[PDB]
RNA sequence: CCCGCAGAAGAAGCACCGGCUAACUCCGUGCCAGCAGCCGCGGUAAUACGGAGGGUGCAAGCGUUAAUCGGAAUUACUGGGCGUAAAGCGCACGCAGGCGGUUUGUUAAGUCAGAUGUGAAAUCCCCGGGCUCAACCUGGGAACUGCAUCUGAUACUGGCAA
RNA sequence: UAGCUAGUAGGUGGGGUAACGGCUCACCUAGGCGACGAUCCCUAGCUGGUCUGAGAGGAUGACCAGCCACACUGGAACUGA
């Protein structure tokens, strides 16, 4: 149900820095980005148009983490909500659980946040959650358990996300281990060059 | 004979009921007149649900039906509640 | 105001009953044109009075026989 | 032999508009009138005139907007062979709302903006684009 | 500033007193991205000259078309040879839904939403011709205000 | 298409006809081997095709295909006929399941082994 | 359901890789063996057969077969055609049927509006709630495109009369 | 598959039914249905729904709920609300 194989190799057929290995060292100093996984890969093809839909959907399924199946039931509910369909798509992605871990900076990867919330780590809303894929409501309040604050992986994850961008609709106390889910992301807050309308229009076929 | 009973819905393990006033010699789940309203014996904290509307209670009792034991324990209840 | 059918009578030549095509003008479920049907019942003829020509007036009460389960209660518009 | 004489009226307006005709001359009737009486209302001819007294002849004024005709479609949408009636609800939006749909409904003939805000449906007679 | 497509590459033959000949034809697209549609028709023995041809042919031969912040106006029927397009404006979101070709000529056009659909031919050449025929039809409230003499919300309401 | 043509008698959807009439709506069907031989198929193709008869637990006898690199087939063998038809052979519109009642996988194979019921090599 | 133990420990396959259709090279064989949804491939340098390495897609499943709709506007009401592509009776007359120039009045059958009864519950759709989430269960609503009656309107269609 | 139908169609009266009725008998009249497809033949439980589809439609009617029919096959009543 989950990938668990090489990420760089993932990394390196989409030809972008998805963050699933870590921030520490640098993802070209690791090497070969640029280039697809081949013994072929020097050479790159043509990619022609549902080629180029769902290397965009396999894209935004990798820097997630989410499986196919889920992936389109999550296209179904962001297609009966009202409004913009891909903006709901990508809004309902966000609202995740792991995600929103690996935001707030605890965990340093979201396969790091998945099983940091698999291992009965955090309690939303003063229950521990054992589930990836829950959504995290708006004013819920995301924390760790007693016996997990005191991880050394949580540390070096507030370090190396406290380097990184600090994203404004979660709100990370950092000192009590805790934050909130301030709001539901607009599309100018998250990640500004995914194309989303290559998505919705993969599955409208 | 016209009775009040309940018809049980819900998952396994995790009933729920329907207050449903309909002809004895019919099936538990089968053919009804009126729902007068739902029980959940296992609802939750904070959650009530024990609905009862006591005009059509009232009414039917008055054209002649017959309270089945739980139906009569939870109009005491709901009528002593209030 | 007692529920009545307004029809032409089509044959009156048993004994004490007419036959009477009421016609409807109902539109096509599938291609939506405005088209007539038409029902043939067996009236009952009480005082056995109108002809073959003309409308009527009918209401339906009790069964009456195998067929005939309608009544006339009075002619509009009698014919030749 | 002549069933239907509001689509000869629809057909002399368009041929007209397509032959850069200056006006449009036909018989009229008052169903006819009235049509021309809210393609008047709305725009798409200048105006009509009603001339005869027992042999009525009505003329329009067909607008042109410089390079164009002001019609571009016009759909006789009822005809004799299948009539159409529509509910206040099922009146049509012609061309987004850009183009007029003519209803006969029982304050008389409107457009369609007028039935769906009057709260009453009826014959659609015409969509004009 | 003139994004390009490339649609379709046939090859086509002639023949002669020796053999066959074989040129290839190239269908390109250009656009602004807010309005200006242009289609090009090339021809050439060999491809990138054929690419080349088609580019510089599509790229005078553009027409404007209007269309609101991202979407068409109303429904429009473009028709051509043996294609009879019916493309209607949308809802935001969703994307472009159309097929191939009409796909590309909406892209380059700027429109962002819509929801198309080819009948008849769906030959390549002749569906984008269809298609820019339809949205040169199109007509703006502007326009049509300008059309029945008379301001805009009186014709919106 | 004339409305009132379509009134008098409507527009007729036309018949589906159904190209494995002997499997009688079902998946497969087992059969019994009359026959093992082979044909040869249409003019450009040019071999030798490994086709049997069957006859069916209905009463149907069709020829099947016994698609793979060598059988073990015989006569009087029960077999699991499945439907497809081969495109070159005349007369022949069905598979026989590899990995069926009586019929074997094929020998030495490793990629689509699920497609010839070769089980899983282990190392 | 909560708690304690031990240890990375007990836990990944299946189809595909010529075009459609995302994803490529070597070797074996040589119109044979075989593949194939359609086009088609194999005749000594096979991206199409068989193995290998690599990749692609889905994943506790993955393929094949069967069946239904879609795509198919390919039975077209929405929404097709008929000189030559399939298709205008050899030509008329005419009953049934379909359609009906123009003005006025009336009826109000068609039509429209409103109301009332009905259209079981579930399901589908929306706003919520409970299962750690989801599936699932559940509260309220909308809907059930309909039928009958009643009250009006009367432009349009029909009747009646001139 | 173009004609079908004599209790067949209607009437009077006796009988029968919880109840109207050719439901059944005696009599009288000669009618009733059918090209808006009677009669015959083949297939079939029907509906709320389910699946598909933009919709219109099409295919369907497992589960769940309403109605019907049946209870080895053919028939008959008894008892009883």
């Amino acid at each position: 149900a989950r990938y668990l194989g090489p990420k760089l190799k993932l990394s390196r057929r989409e030809g972008t820095d998805l963050f699933l290995k870590s921030g520490v060292r640098a993802i070209d100093t690791k090497c070969k980005i640029e280039q697809a996984p081949g013994q072929h890969g020097a050479r790159k093809p043509r990619l022609s148009d549902y080629g180029v839909q769902l290397r965009e959907k396999q894209k935004v399924r990798r820097i997630y983490g989410v499986l196919e199946r889920q992936f389109r039931n999550y296209y179904k509910e962001a297609a009966r909500l009202k409004g913009n369909t891909g903006e709901n798509l990508l809004a309902l992605l966000e609202g995740r659980l792991d995600n929103v871990v690996y935001r707030m900076g605890f965990g340093a990867t979201r396969a790091e946040a998945r099983q940091l919330v698999s291992h009965k780590a955090i309690m939303v809303n003063g229950r521990v959650v054992n589930i990836a894929s829950y959504q995290v409501s708006p004013n819920d309040v995301v924390s760790i358990r007693e016996k997990a604050k005191k991880q050394s992986r949580v540390k070096a994850a507030l370090e190396l996300a406290e380097q990184r961008e600090k994203p404004t609709w979660l709100e990370v106390d950092a000192g009590k281990m805790e934050g909130t889910f301030k709001r539901k992301p607009e599309r100018s807050d998250l990640s500004a060059d995914i194309n989303e309308h290559l998505i919705v229009e993969l599955y409208s076929k | 004979m016209v009775t009040i009973r309940l018809a049980r819905h819900g998952a396994k393990k995790r009933p729920f009921y329907q207050v449903v006033v309909a002809d004895s010699r019919n099936a538990r789940n089968g053919r009804f007149i009126e729902r007068v309203g739902f029980f959940n014996p296992i609802a939750s904290e904070k959650e009530e649900g024990t609905r009862l509307d006591l005009d059509r209670i009232a009414h039917w009792v008055g054209q002649g039906a017959t309270i089945s034991d739980r139906v009569a324990a939870l109009i005491k209840e709901v009528n002593k509640a209030a | 105001k007692i529920r009545t059918l307004q029809g032409r009578v089509v044959s009156d030549k048993m004994e004490k009953s007419i036959v009477v095509a009421i016609e409807r003008f109902v539109k096509h479920p599938i291609y939506g044109k405005f088209i007539k049907r038409t029902t043939k019942l067996h009236v009952h003829d009480e005082n056995n009075e109108c002809g073959i020509g003309d409308v009527v007036e009918i209401r339906e009460c009790r069964p009456l026989s195998k067929t005939k389960s309608w009544t006339l209660v009075r002619v509009v518009e009698k014919a030749v | 032999s002549m069933q239907d004489p509001i689509a000869d009226m629809l057909t002399r307006i368009r041929n007209g508009q397509a032959a850069n005709k200056a006006a449009v001359t036909m018989p009229s009737s008052k169903l006819k009138v009235a049509i021309a009486n809210v393609l008047k209302e709305e725009g798409f001819i200048e105006d009509f005139k009603v001339e005869g007294d027992t042999k009525p002849e009505l003329e329009l004024t067909l607008k042109y907007f410089q390079g164009k005709a002001v019609v571009e479609s016009i759909q006789r949408v009822s005809r004799p062979g299948l009539r159409i009636y529509k509910r206040k609800d099922e009146l049509p939006k012609v061309m987004a709302g850009l183009g007029i749909a003519v209803v006969s409904t029982s304050k008389g003939v409107m457009t369609d903006r007028a039935a769906r805000q009057a709260g009453l449906g009826g014959e659609i007679i015409c969509y004009v684009a | 500033e003139l994004q390009e497509k490339l649609i379709a590459v046939n090859r086509v033959s002639k023949t002669v007193k020796g053999g066959r000949i074989f040129s290839f034809t190239a269908l390109t697209v250009v656009g602004d991205g807010n309005g200006r549609v242009g289609f090009g028709y090339g021809k050439a023995r060999e491809v990138p000259a054929a690419i080349q041809k088609a580019m510089e042919k599509a790229r005078r031969n553009m027409i404007n078309v209007a269309l609101n912040n991202g979407t068409l106006q109303h429904p429009v029927k473009g028709v051509h040879t043996g294609s009879r397009v019916f493309m209607q404006p949308a809802s935001e979101g969703t994307g472009i839904i159309a097929g191939g070709a009409m796909r590309a000529v909406l892209e380059v056009a700027g429109v962002h939403n819509v929801l198309a659909k080819a009948y008849g031919s769906t030959n390549p050449i002749n569906v984008v011709r269809a298609t820019i025929d339809g949205l040169e039809n199109m007509n703006s409230p502007e326009m049509v205000a300008a059309k029945r003499g008379k301001s805009v919300e009186e014709i919106l309401g | 298409a004339t409305v009132n043509q379509l009134v008098r008698k409507p527009r007729a959807r036309k018949v589906a006809k159904s190209n494995v009439p002997a499997l009688e709506a079902c998946p497969q069907k087992r059969g019994v081997c009359t026959r093992v031989y082979t044909t040869t198929p249409k003019k450009p193709n040019s071999a030798l095709r490994k086709v049997c008869r069957v006859r069916l637990t209905n009463g149907f006898e069709v020829t099947s295909y016994i698609g793979g690199e060598g059988h073990n087939l015989q006569e009087h063998s029960v077999i699991l006929i499945r439907g497809g038809r081969v495109k070159d052979l005349p007369g022949v519109r069905y598979h026989t399941v590899r990995g069926a009642l009586d019929c074997s996988g094929v020998k030495d194979r490793k990629q689509a082994r699920s497609k010839y019921g070769v089980k899983r090599p282990k190392a």
